[PDB]
């Protein structure tokens, strides 16, 4: 109840896996990086 | 740690899977185990 104000796009999203919210996966998916460097997987 | 807090030391062997070290077997005595734990650094 934050007085009508939606925070839901840039707060965490509990069902991912990974805690990021919408927008952070949004970044992530448009930035693309190279030599990921992760014991070679 | 510290020199003065203690000798002990562990040793991270960075991009390299834990199984290269024991098929190797420079000091090997570490090789041995026991603590060996798997990161994702090393
Ligand atoms: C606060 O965040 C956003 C906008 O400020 C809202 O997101 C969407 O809001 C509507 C109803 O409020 C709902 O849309 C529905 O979502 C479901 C699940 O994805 C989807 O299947 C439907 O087709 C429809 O799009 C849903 O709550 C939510 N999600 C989407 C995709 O729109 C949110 O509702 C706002 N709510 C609060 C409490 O702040
Ligand atoms: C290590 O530093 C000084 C000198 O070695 C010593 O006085 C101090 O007690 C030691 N520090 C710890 C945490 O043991
Ligand atoms: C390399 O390390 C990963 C863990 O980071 C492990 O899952 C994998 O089995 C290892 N590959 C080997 C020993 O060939």
């Amino acid at each position: 109840d934050f007085g009508g104000f939606n925070f839901s796009q840039i707060l965490p999203d509990p069902s991912k896996p990974s805690k990021r919210s919408f927008i952070e996966d949004l970044l992530f998916n448009k930035v693309t990086l190279a030599d990921a460097g992760f014991i070679k997987q | 740690p510290g020199t003065n807090t203690s000798n002990q030391v562990a040793v991270l062997y960075q991009g390299v899977n834990c199984t290269e070290v024991p098929v190797a077997i420079t000091w090997r005595v570490y090789s041995t185990g026991s603590n060996v734990f798997q990161t994702r650094a090393g």
